């Protein structure tokens, strides 16, 4: 006899195109403005 | 043989024949035996398999008739399991059973790597 030609089926020969593959993370972090800030009280000026 | 052969479909089928702490339906058994859909033929084994005379002689915990359901000689398939290697094994419990001892058992098994 002869079989010419016979493979496996069905698992990781059929998968070794998809990883899968992975991704990124970031964070989750800010400021803020304090550019427009002054004191509310305010006396000393008054020297003048 | 026929009898023996029984004790094993009657303990595959005592989850849906009365009640349990952990009750395994015969649909539940593919998702976890067949790996692959032609790769989904099990061998079978069960424990205790003894005579009334031996019985009091041995421990019979949960433990220890675990623990011999992994003997290469008493597997009810002739061949060394071990020329091989396990893929999933389903492990069906009847009787004075208290799960914490399945759990330590079944691992201890796993610990013998």
């Amino acid at each position: 006899p002869d079989l010419k030609n016979v493979k496996s089926k069905i698992g990781s020969t059929e998968n070794l195109k998809h990883q899968p593959g992975g991704g990124k993370v970031q964070i989750i972090n800010k400021k803020l403005d304090l550019s427009n800030v002054q004191s509310k009280c305010g006396s000393k000026d008054n020297i003048k | 043989l026929n009898r023996l052969i029984s004790q094993i479909v009657s303990s595959i089928t005592a989850s849906l024949r009365f009640d349990g702490a952990l009750n395994v339906d015969l649909t539940e058994f593919q998702t976890n035996l067949v790996p692959y859909p032609r790769i989904h033929f099990p061998l079978a084994t069960y424990a205790p398999v003894i005579s009334a005379e031996k019985a009091y002689h041995e421990q019979l915990s949960v433990a220890e008739i675990t623990n011999a359901c992994f003997e290469p000689a008493n597997q009810m398939v002739k061949c060394d399991p071990r020329h091989g290697k396990y893929m999933a094994c389903c492990l069906l419990y009847r009787g004075d059973v208290v799960p914490k001892d399945v759990n330590a058992a079944i691992a201890t098994i796993k610990t013998k790597r």
